[PDB]
């Protein structure tokens, strides 16, 4: 599996799933990139981006690379959202109020060329911007929602509009549709999810959707929505800027129910406490918060230079060493109470500077153990005579397999616990090894 | 009379007198290439034209180090009408060879013909984004300089000095903003291939804007490492 | 359209040249034929030259995208010989046409605007 | 705005309708008698003109045909019995700066029939 | 003091520094590009923002 | 392994004395010296274009990328080991060798970039016979004959 991001910059990243580390970063050949898509076949990537420009980007070569194919037909409005037709049309809806195709089809002579062009209803008081496209591929359409709130369907053929829905009373941000293209649903910051329906054979054969329903569901806008289908799965699958995640059905969207996830799943933890010196301990980006427990007082705020988060913490049984673990570098702290708060000095590790730290665990007031982001697991005796070698531990190596394959992250080491010379490692796969230090 | 200064760059020579110039070494005596104007001083030298070309805007902008010099092998991509790559073989001189590429015909042909009596230019006529097409002719060169107005500029200088340029050879890149995003300040875009050469492999040594020569132009030279 | 004609423009484009270049024929502001688009490129007095696609042979018009590029002016081609000859106002069809350069006329923002749009295509 | 005749063909039915111009390419199209908002068509670009067309399609049956262009020359043809959906788009060869299209030599706004024998 | 402060960490993490008509530019560390997506580009994504918390949407 | 090598004077084979230097990843660090490369790549084959025309036949056929007859006659005069692995600096020309016919395997990787690097950069003390101003004559003939017939001229 591959994976690609924007993040508000001309640059489209391929991250390595298995590492959780960016596996190239592609600048794209011209400006900050809206929207991002790929088509059907999964060999092309196409950006639409500020300047008004789409470009394509062929992913065929194999994961980590990427190379420009095409820059298709310029225009001055910016391409906020994006959708293939197989792989041979491009939708894309602008900033200026309309929708256009290209072609990008190869051996024509229409390659690149802005086939057609359509004009949403503006809005009166202000401008109007088409925040999604999606296509449907059964009955030969392109749904579409805007600012002024109105969902419509475009016949594709003639590029021309068949129906159109007064639904939200805002901007409808997404936009989803089901397998058989029998639903579309819509959402925006409305804050109501709206379904709408072919469903019956009398509006299969006139082509005619109906706004089926609506709900609210969310506290706040909603940014993406998504669904999936299945034999054992039928859901959609959305969320916002209420920060929560909102489960509901597909083909039961209005009358089966729904699951609001919490906001924070701790599968990864934020905060440590230390039972000695009575402290709790907490990072957030680039931050870490201690407070004594007696009746709570802040001691100390540690705020550190480098721009990645913090992905984990680890507090010595006496309360002396703090061990903050990037996947960059890693960096140690001695504390030393003076007065209420703590006096905090770095000591220079160059193994731990130069390593990459996924799980970090401590042995006693010394020796740290460390399962690092290339899977490899190590010992670092932390203050020693010399700056020797830190002692490597081996490892059993897991079978591959088709799901090792696919998924990468699986066989690499979850779950690491110690406790005196025994420890324990977990494979994301469900393989359980101890390691006698 | 006019007296004959020697630029910094090696091969190049400023004209002094009552008018002042930027000038070359002329290969063939009593011809011009172009409608350039010819200086004999004896020795002839032929005039460069900063506003017609790139290169030496950037010598009149004060570039420090060319990475082309009179032993040096050159490859120049985006040659149109061969007029700056007559002068790179006038820098070049006869032990020099440098191979100019072009795609277009109708600069191709005029390319031809400037080539059939400049020995040392080698005129490519094939696309720049395939370095493999044009492989036999190219051996190692010790520059490489781009005037392609193309949106993958970066990518195009990536495959061609990967596969012809020596180590701790040179790059000598021109960019033009408005073949990429152009709605910008032209500074982002000139920071933004400094760091795809940078992604690439290119090092980069220094930057020049082309004032008042060309609008929204810079030079960036810097060096290939291929460690 | 001729795979030589480029940059060919779209339908939207087409219909805003074409309104400019019917403003520009109320307002005198027009050349129209290839010999007079060839005088107004040769004496510099030219915003930007529109040409037809479906002229036959086409290299009656192939020669103005040379002195084009030479001038630096922007250049641009519309379908229709018969639909540019009835936006210059005229009863023959046009093959060429060029807008004239005037800082005083009264539909210069829109020349302007349309001269930005024809460059993005040529980029 | 323009009057023309609809079969409902539910119940093959005529009654008249009222198709009014609007803004941003739309055709509304209303009732005669109810006034009710039957349907709608939209073209791209500044809508200029529209006119009627009727095909006969059986013994005292028929469909009607609005043909609408814009400025630019293209012309779309809808069929107002199914929902006003396109029929066909096509260009008018020339064509700029439309204001006028109109049919003829059989039924049309101007002529109409006195009964549906005679469309 | 708290200005003075920031002026002094302004002046070291800045990157850039004239030398008449010269300026001289940081080649920034081969690690952070590495290890991170590209900074976002901040004015363009924050239209967006702007656009969505406008106040013809009356959002309280 | 073999590798082979597209001049202007003519097509070479060089046999590089280890098989396993195509994956070998030290190549950069290897192939430094000059002495360094003609001592690892030893001249197989060197078969030059008698003709000037067939100089240009071989040139546009290395240029569409399909193997010549001469270019066959070459791969032909191959050794009686099965398998080797032969190294080609054109993916498609790598295809067309493994589809013509070929007891012999054929590698294009990014890996062999440095190898190529190392043979261009050393070709004329290499190629025996041949002097760096040959070459470039050479390389100036063929050049200006693959320009005037790909342009009408």
């Amino acid at each position: 599996l591959r994976l690609f991001s924007i993040g508000g910059s001309t640059v489209v990243t391929e991250w390595d799933l298995a590492t959780g580390l960016p596996l190239r970063n592609y600048d794209c050949n011209s400006g900050v990139i809206w929207s991002i898509s790929i088509n059907d076949s999964q060999d092309k990537l196409s950006v639409g981006c500020d300047n008004g420009t789409v470009v394509l980007i062929d992913i065929s070569g194999g994961p980590g690379v990427l190379e420009h194919d095409t820059i298709l037909m310029r225009q001055e409005a910016r391409v906020l959202t994006l959708a293939w037709k197989k792989d041979d049309f491009v939708i894309g809806g602008c900033s200026d109020g309309r929708i256009r195709i290209w072609s990008a089809q190869k051996n024509d002579e229409n390659m690149g060329r802005l086939l057609h062009t359509m004009k949403v209803d503006k809005a009166k008081k202000e401008s109007t911007l088409v925040w999604s496209v999606i296509y449907l591929p059964r009955t030969d359409q392109i749904a579409s929602g805007d600012s002024t709130g109105s969902i419509k369907f475009w016949d594709f053929q003639f590029a021309t509009l068949n129906q159109s829905f007064k639904a939200h009373d805002a901007d409808v941000l997404c936009l989803t549709t089901d397998t058989d293209n029998n639903y579309v649903f819509s959402a925006g910051v409305d804050r109501k999810i709206f379904q709408f329906s072919q469903n019956t054979n009398k509006s299969q054969k006139n082509n005619r959707w109906v706004n089926s329903s609506n709900r609210l569901l969310h506290g706040n806008d909603i940014r993406a929505i998504c669904a999936y289908q299945s034999k054992g799965a039928d859901f959609l699958v959305s969320g916002g800027v209420e920060k929560t995640l909102v489960i509901n059905s597909l083909t039961s969207f209005s009358n089966g129910n729904y699951r609001k996830m919490p906001t924070v799943e701790p599968y990864s933890k934020n905060v440590l406490v230390n039972k000695e010196q009575r402290l709790v301990v907490s990072w957030s980006e680039s931050t870490v918060k201690i407070w004594t427990m007696g009746n709570y007082k802040l001691v100390c705020k540690l705020t550190l230079k480098d721009d990645q988060n913090i992905s984990t913490c680890s507090l010595s049984p006496d309360g002396q060493v703090l061990v903050v673990g990037r996947p960059s570098t890693t960096k140690v702290f001695h504390l030393q109470p003076v007065g209420n708060k703590l006096k905090v000095t770095k000591l220079d590790n160059d193994l731990l500077l130069r390593t990459s730290t996924k799980l970090v665990k401590f042995i006693d007031n010394s020796k740290i153990v460390i399962c690092s982001c290339e899977d490899d697991v190590f010992i670092v005796d932390l203050e020693s005579e010399e700056d020797e070698k830190p002692q490597e531990v081996e490892l059993l190596e897991v079978t591959s397999t088709k799901s090792s394959i696919k998924v990468p992250y699986i066989n690499r080491i979850n779950h690491l616990e110690v406790d005196q010379n025994i420890a324990v490692i977990s494979r994301g796969c469900g393989v359980v090894d101890i390691l006698d230090l | 009379k006019v007296v004959i200064e020697p630029h910094r760059h090696a091969g190049v020579y400023i004209a002094r007198g009552k008018e002042d110039l930027l000038v070359t070494k002329n290969m063939a005596p009593g011809e011009s290439v172009y409608g350039e104007k010819r200086i004999s001083v004896k020795v002839e030298y032929r005039v460069w034209n900063p506003f017609r070309s790139k290169l030496a805007a950037g010598i009149m902008g004060g570039l420090d180090e060319l990475f082309i010099a009179p032993g040096k092998k050159v490859l120049y991509l985006g040659a149109a009408s061969g007029t700056s790559v007559s002068h790179v073989s006038d820098v070049v001189g006869p032990e020099g060879v440098v191979y100019a590429v072009e795609f277009s015909h109708r600069p191709g042909r005029e390319l031809i013909s400037m080539a059939k009596k400049r020995p040392n230019i080698i005129p490519i006529i094939e696309d720049a984004r395939h370095p493999q097409k044009y492989r036999m002719l190219i051996g190692m060169v010790d520059c490489v300089f781009a005037d392609v107005a193309q949106p993958d500029q970066a990518r195009i200088i990536a495959l061609n000095s990967h596969m012809f340029l020596k180590d701790q050879g040179g790059v000598v890149i021109s960019i033009k903003a408005n073949c990429i995003d152009s709605t910008v300040d032209a500074e982002t875009v000139f920071a933004r291939e400094v760091q795809k050469l940078r992604e690439e492999r290119i090092k980069p040594l220094e930057q020049l804007t082309l004032e008042p020569y060309e609008r929204d132009h810079c030079i960036v030279v810097g060096r290939y490492m291929r460690s | 359209p001729n795979p030589k004609a480029f940059p060919l423009a779209d339908a939207a484009l087409t219909q805003q040249i074409l309104d400019v270049v019917q403003q520009a024929a109320n307002l005198r502001q027009l050349k129209k034929g290839a010999n007079e688009a060839t005088k107004t490129l040769n004496r510099g007095i030219s915003e930007f030259i529109i040409m037809a696609a479906d002229c036959e042979p086409i290299e009656i018009l192939l020669h103005l995208p040379l002195l084009c590029e030479d001038k630096n002016v922007p250049y641009v081609f519309v379908p229709s010989r018969v639909a540019l000859g009835r936006a210059c106002g005229v009863s023959r069809p046009v093959i060429a046409a060029s807008i004239t350069t005037n800082d005083a006329s009264a539909i210069k923002t829109q020349i302007y605007a349309v001269k930005d749009k024809i460059e993005t295509l040529l980029i | 705005f323009k009057v023309a005749h609809l079969q409902n063909s539910q119940t093959n039915s005529v009654h008249g309708i009222v198709l009014l111009q609007g803004n941003n390419g739309w055709i509304n199209i209303l009732h005669s008698t109810s006034g009710l908002w039957l349907m709608g068509c939209k073209i791209e670009g500044v809508i200029t003109d529209f006119c009627i067309d009727y095909q006969p399609i059986s013994r005292g049956k028929f469909r009607t045909i609005l043909i609408a262009v814009n400025a630019y020359g293209e012309v779309w043809e809808f069929d107002l019995n199914k929902n006003g959906h396109v029929i066909r788009r096509w260009k008018d060869q020339g064509g700029v700066g439309i204001t006028k299209i109109q049919v003829g030599g059989g039924t049309t706004t101007t002529c109409p029939a006195l009964q549906i024998s005679k469309i | 003091i708290k200005t003075k402060k920031r002026k002094t960490l302004k002046n070291l993490r800045k990157d850039s520094v004239k030398r008449g008509k010269f300026r001289v530019q940081l080649l920034s560390t081969t690690q952070d590009s590495k290890t991170l997506p590209p900074k976002k580009e901040s004015s363009i994504i924050r239209s967006k923002d702007r656009w969505l918390n406008r106040k013809a949407l009356n959002k309280g | 392994a073999y590798v082979l090598t597209e001049t202007s004077a003519g097509y070479a084979l060089l046999k590089a004395s280890d098989k396993k230097i195509y994956k070998s990843s030290s190549l950069i660090q290897d192939l430094d010296s000059s002495d360094k490369v003609l001592k690892e790549f030893k001249i197989a084959a060197f078969s030059k274009f008698n003709s000037a025309a067939n100089a240009l036949e071989e040139a546009n056929s290395i240029i569409e990328g399909k193997v010549s007859s001469q270019l066959e006659k070459l791969l032909e005069e191959i050794k009686k080991d099965k398998k080797s692995t032969l190294i080609v600096s054109e993916t498609k020309l790598a295809n067309a060798i493994n589809k013509l016919g070929l007891n012999f395997n054929v590698v294009s990787d990014a890996v062999t970039l440095d190898i190529y690097r190392a043979i261009k950069e050393y070709l004329p003390e290499l190629l025996p016979g041949m002097s760096d101003n040959d070459l470039s004559k050479m390389s100036l003939g063929l050049a200006h004959s693959i320009g005037r017939h790909k342009l009408k001229f």
